[PDB]
Order: structure tokens, then C-alpha cells, then sequence
């Protein structure tokens, strides 16, 4: 203009949306245990 | 203004907050998958018994 301000307005563009934060429950696996040796006792079978 | 700039700031401190309470819950070892589980089998094993 004749102060020197401009006419035609400047851009005001659109900023960053706020995220979704994310996570996770990542899983392992360990497996079954191996079945012992058997051992004959010597009581019967009541009493072990 | 500096003063809603620091309130925006204290409530992405408090998002960050509620998504590690959650990340906790997600990664402890007693969780509901372990309580899923250990009902589901205890289930089992007790209408056999």
C-alpha cells in the first residue's frame, strides 16, 4: 500500500496433527518341561 | 499465550503418562492374558477333577 502493508494476505497453513501413540505386548514362549526318569519306590501304591 | 503453550505441553506429559500405565498393563506378567489363560485351564482341569 502506500505505507508498504501488503494487500493480498499472507498463508497460514495447517500444522501437525497430534499423534496416537502406540504400544505393544510382544510375547515369548518357553516350552513344556521334558518328564523326569521314573524311580521304583518301595512302599505301595497307597502309601507314595 | 506462554502460559497455554506450557498447558499443551502438560497435557502431552499426561498423554505420555496414560500410554505408559498402559504399556505397563500391556507388559506385566500378571496381565488379563495370564489370567485368560490360567482360568481357561483351571476351567478345564476343574470339571475333570
Amino acid at each position: 500500500t502506500i505505507d508498504g502493508q501488503p494487500l493480498s494476505l499472507s498463508l497460514y497453513a495447517t500444522p501437525a496433527d497430534p499423534s496416537m501413540l502406540l504400544s505393544a505386548a510382544i510375547t515369548a514362549s518357553q516350552g513344556g518341561g521334558d518328564l523326569p526318569h521314573a524311580v521304583m519306590p518301595m512302599y505301595r501304591f497307597p502309601v507314595i | 499465550r506462554e502460559a497455554a503453550v506450557l498447558q499443551k505441553n502438560y497435557l502431552e506429559t499426561q498423554q505420555a503418562q496414560t500410554q505408559a500405565q498402559l504399556a505397563f498393563l500391556q507388559s506385566k506378567f500378571s496381565n488379563a492374558a495370564l489370567y485368560n489363560w490360567l482360568r481357561g485351564r483351571l476351567s478345564a482341569i476343574y470339571y475333570q477333577f
